[PDB]
């Protein structure tokens, strides 16, 4: 367990990552497609951030359109995430301060 | 233990205060509000709960 | 040992027990009289586990899901690995301004297969 | 594994959805969805998470005692007033009020729904 | 004060001074109860506050004056920027800006903080 | 970042070394350094990690409160004695009258190093 603690999402890292990719699309991207192009390695602790990315720069996030996403952690066991509907956008995410 | 404690207030040029406030540092988990955390943690206790007993005592007398 | 014989490391065991009794003790105030199942079966716990480490925290979540608790925990983003092992939904909680606003997300366990086309 | 967590709903009742109407913080209206398979509310600090477990015991207990969790078992540190108007921080000490978000004539929801075989109960 | 000034041999004196040590012995008596750590401790006779201000605007932007009113996360900020200065001031010898004994020792500092106020804390 | 990582060390005296003999359950003679950037005490609960900040305590109080993180607001329930003989009352599960890993004649020895500018002071 120590282990397992030690190696854990580090959201800086990701938020780098995922600020990249958008300035590279361009485009408002949603979850599940983020999820494709990015492989989260720790499933919703990853959706979280992201998420923490919509709200936090304005984005609103619809839940009555439910997208979906089928992700494979890494024993093999595959999972399907019923994520929302979010609009994230490179140009408002960068406008942001991030901690 | 006293004279080494008075030495290295001389080192550091901080009172006997600093030192136990800094052992106190390491208890902050159990922390409340404001109040609390100014009552317990720093500016230690300097009560006088004591004194009054030895009042009381004289006043007896 | 009819005294707890030690813990699992600084309060283990101990932890773990009085976790468990606490547990024992909701189900039966929330049981029925005569009743083996708590008719409200829901427990709202805020800061699920600040002060405990996962291998007792996974013993607590056990322990919960036991005794017919449906439990829901509060974290700050904090201890995820096993919230997602141990449970199939989050609401994600964020404020801005002077306003806060909820967004719910669920996942479930497709049927599939540990893995394919490997060891079983 | 997956066996054993079919028991919710076929022995008692589990919450499973809570609505929120212009509480603490929440302006508007605002739902949650529980899975019956235990739930996780997160998010960062200076959020609802507190707000959003302090309604749904307001709806049980008959004297809550809000904000359990950070006073440690200590004097409530909120009231249902407070809930209600959206109270958000002190709020200075020159008045103003910004800190209040519903100082008028205002009205706010709060509801939990519980299912048990089917049967709802909110 | 008024008994001291009486013509009567120390009797007012006396009974006043009774009255006062009467009061003293009650609070010894109870030495947990609010009032009697109100009167007999340094730092109970006064309440603490704290102020959040603008760097360039003087005027508090948000007062706690005590008013607890914060989630667990933002009481653990603030004790925890209180004890950092507190520690700071200490050990700071008496007309320098830099502390001496440079080190200070944290356990289980942040436990109801987010990842993201732990940082600001550091 | 690392530019102000460098002011640590100069005007201020920071801890960069910890030797212990016989302290509590770190039997025999173990050392641990320090960096001059922060440092983290890590590893699984109940291993020594309060005992060394108790051990660097006692180098520095008068009258030190031992486990002050999980025992804050009752009586410690280790002493130095405790440390110097290195009772194991939690670690249990055989234990022969609590574990006293040294009960016969003893000596421990708790050493800290503080540095700056290349001056010592241990
Ligand atoms: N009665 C209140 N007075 C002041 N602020 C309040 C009150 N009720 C809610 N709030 C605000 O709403 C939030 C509730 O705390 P919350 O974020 O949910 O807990 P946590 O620290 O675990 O994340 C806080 O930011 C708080 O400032
Ligand atoms: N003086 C002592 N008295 C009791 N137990 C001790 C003592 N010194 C060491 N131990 C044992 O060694 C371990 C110390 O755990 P420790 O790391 O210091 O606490 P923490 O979980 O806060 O980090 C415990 O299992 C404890 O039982």
């Amino acid at each position: 367990d120590f282990w397992d603690a030690f190696n854990g999402l580090d959201r800086e890292v990701l938020i780098q990552q995922t600020l990249q990719l958008l300035a590279k699309e361009n485009r408002p991207v949603g979850l599940a497609e983020l999820a494709e192009l990015l492989p989260p390695a720790h499933d919703l602790e990853t959706f979280a951030v992201w998420i923490g990315m919509a709200r936090e720069a304005g984005i609103e996030v619809i839940d009555s359109q439910r997208e979906f996403a089928e992700l494979s952690d890494g024993e093999g066991r595959r999972w399907r995430f019923n994520l929302p509907t979010t609009g994230l956008e490179s140009q408002a995410l960068m406008d942001i301060d991030w901690e | 233990k006293k004279q080494y404690l008075a030495r290295l207030r001389d080192f550091f040029e901080v009172g006997e205060n600093a030192f136990t406030l800094l052992n106190r540092a390491a208890g902050l988990k159990q922390l409340n509000s404001i109040d609390e955390i100014f009552r317990e943690l720093v500016l230690d206790d300097h009560s006088a709960f004591d004194r009054a007993a030895e009042v009381a005592n004289s006043f007896d007398g | 040992e009819s005294r707890t014989g030690s813990q699992g490391g600084s309060g283990g065991e101990k932890e773990i027990i009085a976790s468990y009794v606490l547990t024992a003790s909701l189900s039966y105030a929330l049981c029925p009289a005569g009743s083996r199942y708590p008719l409200f079966g829901t427990i709202i716990l805020d800061e699920a586990f600040s002060r405990s480490s996962h291998a007792v925290a996974g013993r607590i979540i056990a322990a919960l899901r036991e005794f017919g608790l449906h439990a829901v925990f509060i974290t700050p983003n904090k201890e995820m690995r096993l919230l997602r092992d141990h449970t199939r939904s989050a609401i994600v909680v964020h404020r801005r301004g002077q306003n806060s606003n909820m967004a719910s997300l669920s996942w479930e366990e497709l049927e599939r297969h540990y893995q394919r086309r490997g060891n079983a | 594994m997956n066996q054993v967590s079919g028991l919710a709903g076929k022995e008692s009742f589990i919450l499973t959805r809570i609505e929120l109407f212009n509480w603490g913080g929440f302006h508007g209206l605002h739902q949650a969805a529980i899975h019956q398979d235990g739930t996780a509310v997160i998010g960062p600090t200076g959020s609802g998470k507190t707000t959003l477990v302090d309604a749904l015991m307001t709806l049980l207990c008959a004297n809550p005692r809000y904000n359990l969790a950070s006073t440690g078992g200590h004097e409530s540190d909120r009231d249902l007033i407070s809930y209600v108007r959206g109270v958000s921080g002190p709020g200075d000490g020159g008045e103003g009020q910004s800190h209040i978000a519903r100082p008028g004539k205002t009205v706010t929801g709060i509801a939990a729904t519980l299912e048990r075989e089917g049967k709802q109960v909110r | 004060n008024a008994a001291r000034f009486v013509d009567d041999n120390g009797e007012s004196h006396y009974k006043a001074l009774q009255v006062l040590v009467a009061q003293l012995r009650d609070a010894c008596e109870r030495n947990r109860t609010l009032g009697a750590k109100a009167l007999l401790d340094p730092r109970f006779r006064l309440e603490f506050a704290v102020s959040v201000m603008d760097r360039q605007s003087g005027n508090v932007i948000e007062s706690r004056t005590g008013s607890q009113g914060g989630s667990g996360g933002e009481k653990e900020i603030i004790a925890s920027y209180v004890l950092t200065a507190s520690l700071s001031y200490a050990l700071c010898p008496a007309g320098s800006r830099y502390p001496l004994f440079g080190t200070i020792i944290l356990d289980e500092a942040f436990s109801r903080s987010s990842h993201a106020v732990a940082g600001r804390i550091i």
